[PDB]
């Protein structure tokens, strides 16, 4: 019984570790999100089928690594899904052929927030996952570590719902002008979903952003967010309704305006941040 | 916040 990667990486009779480098997609599902489905990374065989049957169990003890580790989720084995981390050994999967067969290993994390994210970097480690071989011919007893990696830059969602871009960067006309936001929400289930803004404010309203450029900044304007030609204030809730499978849009439009005294040449910049909520 | 908005202007004489 011997494994080995998609990219060819590994590991012989016997047991050991290897790492698995993979391009994550995660996705927000119904329940929980997927963060990594290894059935296409991780693939094991019998080397002698016609006379033993091997078995292999997810063990207790697999968990997540890095970034991931504050977070519970679910693991689906063979078609079943269990507690992840895991706290007990999985019913079994057979292999009795030399042909390569899939690990059916998927991780999933248990959603916690409306639509927050975690940042991956490439490079990190996201997960331990301790295959345990026996078979029915001898006491072999065999573990086969795997140590899952992000082969790119991502953010797992930890919610309901997902946005279709984490960082929008929006260039304004020259003062005076306006241009739309794109910015769109779905939810895996339909969701009662809200969204405010933060970010620091130049006055009482608390809806004209402060211009934070650094270099040869302008003054007396800042940036002012608009949604149905209805200004926007910050740290207060934009109700969207109910939220499907299909993305809505937040309908965001960027604008200048004055904050105050002379108007004077220079760049402006505003940073805003959006934070979803359930109604 | 779950998305960082950038918003860049320029105000011209
Ligand atoms: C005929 O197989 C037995 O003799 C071989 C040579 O000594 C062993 O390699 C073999 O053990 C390995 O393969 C089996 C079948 O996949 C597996 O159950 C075992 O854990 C080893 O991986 C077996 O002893």
């Amino acid at each position: 019984f011997a494994c080995k990667t998609a990219n060819g990486t590994a590991i012989p009779i016997g047991g050991g570790s290897a790492n698995v480098y993979v391009n994550l997609a995660p996705a927000v599902n119904v329940g929980q999100n997927l963060v990594v489905d290894l059935s296409t990374q991780i693939f094991c065989h019998n080397d002698y089928p016609e006379t033993i049957t091997d078995y292999v169990t997810l063990q207790r003890g697999s968990a997540y690594g890095g970034v991931l580790s504050s977070f519970s989720g679910t693991v689906k084995y063979n078609g079943s899904s269990y507690p992840f981390p895991t706290t007990s050994e999985t019913p079994r999967v057979v292999y009795n052929s030399r042909t390569d067969k899939p690990w059916p290993v998927a991780l999933y994390l248990t959603p916690v927030s409306s639509a927050g994210g975690v940042a991956i970097k490439a490079g990190s480690l996201i997960a331990v996952l301790i295959l345990r071989q026996t078979n029915n011919y001898n006491s072999d007893d065999f573990q086969f570590v795997w140590n899952i990696y992000a082969n790119n830059d991502v953010v797992v969602p930890t919610g309901g719902c997902d946005v279709s871009a984490r960082d929008v960067t929006v260039t304004l006309p020259d003062y005076p002008g306006s241009v739309p936001i794109p910015l769109t929400v779905y939810c895996a289930k339909s969701q009662n979903l809200g969204y405010y803004l933060s970010g620091t404010t130049a006055d009482a309203g608390n809806s004209i952003f402060t211009n934070t450029a650094s270099f040869s900044p302008a003054q007396g304007v800042g940036v002012q967010l608009t949604r149905n030609g209805t200004i926007i204030p910050a740290n207060n809730t934009v109700s969207l309704g109910a939220v499907g499978t299909s993305a809505v849009s937040l309908g965001l439009t960027a604008n200048y305006a004055r904050t105050g005294g002379q108007v004077t040449a220079g760049n402006v910049q505003s940073i805003i941040g959006v934070t979803f909520v359930y109604q | 916040a779950d998305v960082t908005i950038t918003v860049n202007g320029k105000v011209v004489a």
